[PDB]
RNA sequence: UGAACACUUUAAACGUUGGGUAAUAUUCGGAGGAUCGGUCAAAUGAGAAUAUUCCGGAUGGAAAGCCGAAGGCGAAAGCACCAACAUCAGAGUCACUAAAGCUUCAACGCGUAAGUUUGGGUAGCGAACCGGAUUAGAGACCCGGGUAGUCCAAACCGUCAACACAUUAUAGUAAUCUAUAACGCCUGGUGAUACG
């Protein structure tokens, strides 16, 4: 796995512009690692160095050190290494030291820096909780309000993200409940046209074929 | 008959003489050539000229 | 998947068989997000 | 792949239909209209 | 989106309606598309005989 | 045109910086490159091979496996684009 | 009775028309046919004016609604039919036809 | 070379003479030594736009395609066969690679 | 290096033939009875016979309106309705060829647009000729009708801030970084027009 794993990095590092000699402990080193392949969306294990009341002062290991605002910082991002979220006295008590779960943006901007925010942006919590869904439903139901009714269905807010629940999926006393909160399952999501499908839990998952 | 539709497809009569001349055109390059498949002699260069000029 | 390829298979088979060996550590991150998923909400 | 295709044209040379037959196959052709108001797939 | 069996050469009005078509007897511009552009510009080749065409 | 081709490259990229001179080869080059070389004008030199448009499989240039030095045209045209 | 408008505005003149239903048309009101000419013409009391104009002329008409159909990209045509609305004859429909 | 026809028709006429029509544009492609891979219309759909400028003909325009592999010297009879009768408006005749990748 | 073959991929490359069009002014009957045109602003006219418009019909050819863009193809000028014929071209892969390569003195072709000869007739565009305007005269700018020409097919002309103002080609990493190969041109300014 060495091995073979090296004579990739050098048959790979083959038909090159350059002879390129000399730089191969380069792509070696490269290859155990010191970055990752792909970064614009990546989270990280990231350590805090000092917190004030706004700005905390988190490390980066690929710029220097990163910048966020502390009314986005919880408890909930402090990744330990134990499985639990940590026993702490109150909920933002950031203590330097800890290794905290924050995604990079960006890695520059016109300012010196990357952004490097877990926003906690709970709408993109949802994004990466219902794509991911999305993929596990090969592999729990989710909260929605229900609005109002047109044709074909009602309209379900679910967790900041509007959609419309098919008449096919749909429940019969989902249109004498208009209004209150009631748990649905996620069916899929068309991002190139922004229309999110879901049924109710209670209504039985018969097989939609993916139409692709 | 379906083979005899499918070799009436397979024929030269039905392509359009850009297809037709390049494939009398390597007929040609059988002839003229030293060779089995000599491409590039200047032999091969000329007589595709002078057909071509035709 | 790599060291599959310079084994000698071709890509895709490489590609099942990683998904056969390490999709355990694939579960249980899903369990992780689940937890975190009720964590923040 | 000159065989593969001599073997694929002559295996679908059914579909490709006949001279002989023109007015029947007109007339097993009309009997029903074909969809347009989504997009027509291969054949 | 890239799928290109069906998209390519098809001047049926499912496809352009649903991506390629503005609604005012118009078409949909590159910018509206995010399509690679010299396939773009042969399916807008494509729904451009479409306005031809007695469809559209 | 060879001499004249070497010593162009060589005030091209004294003047530009430069500090590597890439040239098409010859005997000619070769020869008076390892001249130059031996003089002590330049450091060393070796082929090299644009190896972005090198085939499937084409011969390559080892530096390991070969012997350090080519002394003539026929082992340096044997390739392609050199 | 029912009645069909078009409505043309030009930098130089504004125009509103009463027409039949049918869209034979019985009349055209521009700030020319209120008399302004230029930039009078071009100024929003002209299309105001013969907005008014429009609105007596549709009662006189008897035509207590006809339909506008507005035309053109000017700004002066957008002050006649507001002017109408304020005046109150009733559009049998109100809508934009530019072609 | 396998030439699709997404031509029109005329929109309501009894199809004693249309059918008849189609068998003579197949007798067209039927000569030559090619023949037609199939007639596949669509029923008919009622047009976008008014045609016929002398006669005034209309929409509501009938459908056919005829999808025939021709040597090129027939395409000119079927110039003439799409050009003399005036049941028919508009025809568009498209290439078609050998893969048989048709409409 | 230069060139021909087999695949992959390219579109406003090139000429011919058939069909189309938002849109155009003229016209045949009908709605409707004084405005339209137009401009910083004013002025001949359409019109008491019916104007802008509006209905629906005919005409006939221009141009390809959005796409479509610090986008492409071209040797350059240039090239922007399709469909088909049609002849290329250019790039990449994989093979042939072993200098047939570079430049162009001379010659010779291409050559946007005007202009002339020939044939007609013509949506729109826009020199004359008459009419009015900032101003003292106004010949122009601008309002107003509008003829050759712009349209077609054949010929002649060949000149220009026809510019990368960046010669062409090779060799280096899109040059104005610059060695060379053949070139073309300049030699202070005003004076290039006249002859041949």
């Amino acid at each position: 796995s060495d091995l073979d794993d090296v004579l990739c990095r050098h048959t790979l590092r083959l038909p090159k512009p350059a002879s390129t000699g000399q730089e191969a402990a380069l792509r070696l080193l490269s290859r155990f690692n010191g970055a990752l392949p792909s970064l614009r969306g990546q989270t990280i294990l990231a350590k805090v160095l000092s917190v004030d009341s706004e700005r905390v002062t988190v490390d980066t290991g690929y710029n220097g050190v990163a910048e966020v605002p502390r009314a986005d910082v919880s408890i909930a991002h402090v990744h330990t290494a134990d499985g639990a979220a940590p026993v702490r006295p109150t909920t933002s008590d950031v203590r330097p030291g800890d290794l905290l779960r924050l995604r990079v943006d960006a890695p520059y901007t016109p300012y010196g820096d990357m952004q490097l925010t877990a926003v906690r942006e709970e709408s993109e919590f949802k994004r990466r909780l219902a794509w991911g869904e999305l993929r596990r439903a090969m592999e729990q139901p989710v909260s929605g309000r229900v609005l109002n009714d047109c044709v074909g269905g009602f309209a379900v807010g679910v967790a900041g993200f509007v959609a419309f629940l098919p008449s096919a999926m749909a429940a019969r006393d989902t249109t004498q409940r208009v209004g209150s909160l009631q748990s649905f399952r996620i069916v899929a999501m068309d991002e190139a046209r922004r229309r999110i499908t879901l049924r109710d839990a209670g209504v039985a998952a018969a097989g939609f074929r993916r139409v692709g | 008959s379906k083979p005899d539709l499918v070799e009436k497809l397979l024929s030269s009569d039905v392509l359009g003489k850009g297809e037709r001349r390049r494939y009398e055109r390597q007929a040609l390059i059988r002839e003229f050539q030293r060779h089995p498949a000599d491409t590039g002699s200047p032999q091969v260069m000329v007589a595709v000229w002078t057909h071509r000029v035709r | 998947q790599l060291q599959l390829m310079q084994a000698g298979a071709a890509r895709e088979q490489a590609f099942t068989q990683a998904e056969q060996e390490l999709a355990g550590r694939l579960q249980a991150l899903r369990s992780r997000l689940l937890g975190s998923a009720a964590t923040a909400l | 792949a000159r065989a593969a295709r001599y073997q694929r044209l002559l295996e679908a040379s059914r579909n490709w239909i006949r001279q002989e037959d023109l007015e029947a196959a007109i007339n097993r052709a009309l009997d029903n209209p074909e969809p347009f108001g989504f997009v027509t797939s291969l054949k | 989106v890239a799928e290109v069996l069906e998209k390519a050469d098809y001047k049926n009005v499912a496809f352009l309606t649903r991506w390629f078509l503005s609604p005012a007897g118009r078409l949909l511009p590159r910018r509206q598309t995010r399509l690679p552009v010299a396939v773009h510009k042969h399916v807008s080749r494509q729904v451009r005989l479409a306005r031809h065409m007695g469809l559209i | 045109n060879n001499s004249c081709t070497f010593f162009g490259s060589i005030k091209r990229d004294v003047v530009n910086g430069v500090p590597f001179c890439l040239l098409r080869p010859s005997r000619l080059a070769l020869d008076m490159a390892k001249v130059v070389r031996n003089l002590g004008i330049v450091d060393g030199f070796e082929v090299v091979q644009r190896r972005s448009r090198l085939g499937a499989h084409d011969f390559v240039w080892l530096p390991e496996q070969q012997p350090q030095e080519p002394e003539h045209l026929y082992d340096t045209s044997l390739f392609r684009q050199r | 009775l029912e009645g069909i408008v078009h409505i043309q505005n030009t930098l130089n003149n504004i125009i509103l028309t009463l027409t039949d239903k049918q869209g034979l048309i019985k009349t055209y009101t521009s700030a020319g046919v209120v008399g302004y000419k230029g930039s009078r013409k071009s100024q929003p009391v002209a299309a105001e004016k013969a907005a008014e104009e429009l609105a007596r002329r549709a009662l006189k008409l008897g035509y207590s609604s006809v339909q506008v159909r507005l035309k053109g990209a000017g700004s002066n045509k957008q002050y006649a039919v507001t002017s109408l609305a304020a005046a109150g004859l009733t559009i049998t429909s109100l809508a934009d036809v530019t072609p | 070379p396998l030439y699709e026809l997404l031509m029109l028709a005329k929109p309501s006429l009894p199809r004693a003479e249309m059918v008849a029509l189609i068998k003579g544009l197949g007798d067209l492609v039927y000569r030559n030594g090619g023949f037609v891979t199939s007639l596949k219309s669509f029923g008919d759909q009622h047009l976008a736009y008014d045609l016929r400028r002398p006669f005034e003909k209309y929409d509501r325009a009938h459908i056919w395609q005829m999808d025939f592999v021709s040597s090129v010297d027939a395409i000119k009879p079927l110039d003439h066969g799409l050009h003399v009768n005036n049941t028919v408006l508009r025809w568009v005749l498209v290439k078609r690679p050998m893969s048989d990748k048709s409409a």
